[PDB]
């Protein structure tokens, strides 16, 4: 029961939030390392050897 | 002969004291080398983390 204008507005806001998701994907960093920008592995040394 | 032996023994004791002294000096230097290596190992253990 929605006209074309309503669909266009909903699409605009959905695209806005998708751009937000992409931005935060690029943005979040820790000590110069982007946590979510790659499928890497991160080793933590917790032993004496 | 006894006088000669006594004098020789006194010199031997003095020389042994000098040797103990040089060993002490060497041991102190080696102690610091040990401390330095311990600190380097600590730094390396820190640096192993990713």
């Amino acid at each position: 029961t929605n006209s074309d204008s309503d669909l266009d507005s909903i699409q605009d806001e959905i695209k806005s939030r998708l751009d937000e998701i992409d931005r935060v994907s690029g943005q979040t960093q820790f000590n110069g390392v982007n946590v979510l920008a790659k499928d890497g592995s991160m080793k933590i040394q917790v032993g004496a050897n | 002969r006894f006088t000669s032996n006594i004098k020789g023994l006194t010199q031997a004791a003095r020389n042994a004291n000098d040797g103990i002294s040089v060993a002490q000096t060497t041991e102190g230097a080696l102690s610091e080398i040990n401390n330095n290596l311990q600190r380097i190992r600590e730094l390396t253990v820190q640096a192993s983390t990713g």
